[PDB]
């Protein structure tokens, strides 16, 4: 599945708020890099909320496939002003772009 | 040669019950077809589409706006200014068949008001009674803006849809909603970051960033950014003239207020010409797809 | 007995007709600024109602009343139950006398009509200066105004204390094109007609061609609606019961110039009645619009 429409995604809804490098600078958001296998509010650097370290969870392909529909509904308190993408398609495009960026 | 009155009708036994129902039907479809234009949605297009068919009013005579619907026709579908607008035509096309009833004014109208509210932007109050006129009914080309003036014909060409200085600069705001293609105006490129997401953003970039004129490949001269925005030459117009600016200052600084504003301002472009009776509803606050937990 | 009055056109201390063009103006803009008053109609109708009220007062008998004192401004004919709603159309004015003190309360209540008609894009309504503020005492009587409850005769004999012919009166109400009655100021709600802030001729198209029904409304009182949601007073309608001004309302109904024409001289003698101009005193000022300037 396409990395390509994926990166689009991305630059268009992410971006304006998320770096995914390493050495990526924390903007409105922290550095999106060693996400696809890390625990929640993870990113060393950035002032988290507590509701979103405390989610404590994993971060893997289908549960945040779960998150994408609704930031807020399945983390409560977040300061993630996103409405969520809640088709599967659009939410398959941007994981798996995400798996490429956000480590190598 | 002149006098007309256009009086709203509620399409035949419709209530508040019906019209929620074709604003949701607009909305899931914002969501489902949201890979257009490099995932900014159509939302953009329909807001446009709302002001483009409403902007062609005339105080004079009260000739064109949004009742007749006369979008439906060639004379005013092919417009040259009316380019890019097929997109949010089409897309409001399959909607006007599961509701068959809607007016064409009423349906492209409500596009717009859908869009806003969709994109975390103001509750905009809106009234239906539309009614489709016949084609002989349509305006002329060229009763839209051009792109390429100043603050004096930005400040005499509104005049004609009875918008003051206040009402203008908050409709101008609705740029901070998608972007400018070469192959439709002549111009090209965003006047923000987020482009589908209504904030007050057009009046921080204006404000903030630095602007250099340059021109493009249609060969129109156009205020661009190396942050990758741009403005066009009347959206610059407001910062050019101290009236427009103190004003363009007062929305940067509180978006509330813009909101409060811009709400007042686009349901007065779509409901002028239009006459509302005492035997008619009262304006619908819709509830978005947020609220009704869909 | 009693003596009559007289009221001799004084015009203001140095000023000109560039003067008052910047009067008009300024009254212009401002009705372009607030745009949004009772519902989007704006404050045009409202001023038109207050240059008629001021001068509505004119009893010809002794020449008292009438738009030359600038009595609106006190509290006796303030809070006159005639003059209820335009309290709203004298605050509008209130910021307009700040900038130009000079003026008097009868030239200013007066060229917030003329220039209201003008914008509304209505006739040339000529206008003269010249009224002086009068003292407390000179202030009219409450009742001076006329009835909405009444008929075609009572009409015409109003009218006549305002010396009015047949043609006059039917010109002069067709004013009620623009904007509408409100339930907590007269004991009436609705509009006459559709384009409620742009002067047109619609009001005798509207009592001729719709379908009218004798209702009471929520206040109580007595009103002709027709089922497109419009309005005629008691008064209004009986412009066609009566056979005389039937034959007007048709002629205006069918030639908007004519009407507009005719209401001009009548609109005019309205805000002039009981004022002597003097030989030197200036030509009637045809003021230019907003549009007409370019503005
Ligand atoms: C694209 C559509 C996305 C994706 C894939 C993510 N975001 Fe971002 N984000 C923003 C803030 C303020 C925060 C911090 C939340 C808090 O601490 O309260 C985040 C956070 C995330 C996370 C979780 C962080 C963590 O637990 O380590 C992820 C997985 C994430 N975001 C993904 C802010 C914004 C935006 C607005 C300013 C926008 C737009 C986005 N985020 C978009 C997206
Ligand atoms: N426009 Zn604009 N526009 C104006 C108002 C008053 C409002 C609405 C309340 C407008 C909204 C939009 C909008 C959203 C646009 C994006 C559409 C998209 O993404 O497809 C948009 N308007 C776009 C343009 C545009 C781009 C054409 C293209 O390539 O698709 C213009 C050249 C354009 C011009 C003007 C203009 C001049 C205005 C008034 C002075 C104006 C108001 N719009
Ligand atoms: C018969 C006689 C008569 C009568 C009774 C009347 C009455 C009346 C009433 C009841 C009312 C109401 C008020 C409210 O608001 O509520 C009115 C209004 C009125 N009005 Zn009108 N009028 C008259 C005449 C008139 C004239 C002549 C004119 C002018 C010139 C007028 C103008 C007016 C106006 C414009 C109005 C409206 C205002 C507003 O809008 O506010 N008017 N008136």
């Amino acid at each position: 599945g396409d990395v390509e429409k994926g990166k689009k995604i991305f630059v268009q809804k992410c971006a304006q708020c998320h770096t995914v490098e390493k050495g990526g600078k924390h903007k409105t958001g922290p550095n999106l890099h060693g996400l696809f296998g890390r625990k929640t509010g993870q990113a060393p650097g950035f002032t988290y909320t507590d509701a979103n370290k405390n989610k404590g969870i994993t971060w893997k392909e289908e549960t945040l496939m779960e998150y994408l529909e609704n930031p807020k509904k399945y983390i409560p308190g977040t300061k993630m002003i996103f409405a969520g993408i809640k088709k599967k398609t659009e939410r398959e495009d941007l994981i798996a772009y995400l798996k490429k960026a956000t480590n190598e | 040669t002149t006098p007309l009155v256009h009086v709203a009708s509620v399409e035949k036994g419709r209530s508040y019950e019906d019209f929620q129902k074709v604003y949701n039907a607009i909305a899931l479809k914002l969501r489902e077809d949201d890979e257009y234009d490099n995932y900014i949605g159509y939302g953009p297009v329909l807001v446009r589409l709302a002001w483009h068919i409403s902007g062609t009013w005339d105080k004079h005579d009260n000739t064109g706006g949004s009742y007749g619907g006369t979008y439906r026709f060639k004379k005013e579908f092919n417009d040259p200014s009316n380019a890019g607008l097929q997109n949010g035509f089409k897309f409001l096309e399959p909607i006007h068949k599961e509701f068959p009833w809607i007016s064409s004014g009423d349906l492209f109208s409500l596009g717009g008001v859908t869009a806003v509210q969709e994109m975390q932007g103001p509750k905009i109050p809106w009234r239906c009674g539309r009614v489709d006129t016949p084609e002989d009914t349509t305006p002329d080309n060229g009763r839209l803006p051009d792109a390429d003036k100043d603050a004096g014909y930005v400040r005499t060409f509104f005049q004609r849809l009875n918008m003051n200085d206040r009402e203008v600069v908050a409709l101008m705001g609705a740029h901070a909603l998608g972007k400018t293609h070469l192959k439709n105006s002549g111009y090209e490129g965003p006047w923000g970051a987020a482009n589908n997401v209504f904030t007050n953003e057009f009046y921080l970039n204006l404000l903030n960033e630095d602007w250099k004129l340059e021109k493009n490949d249609a060969n129109n001269e156009q205020w661009d950014s190396k942050s990758g925005y741009m403005m066009l030459p009347t959206d610059y117009s407001l910062i050019q003239d101290p009236k427009y600016l103190s004003i363009v200052k007062e929305y940067a600084n509180d978006q509330d207020k813009f909101f409060k504003d811009f709400s007042k301002a686009f349901e007065k472009l779509l409901e002028n010409g239009i006459t509302f009776p005492k035997d008619a509803p009262s304006p619908f606050i819709f509830k978005t797809l947020e609220e009704q937990g869909l």
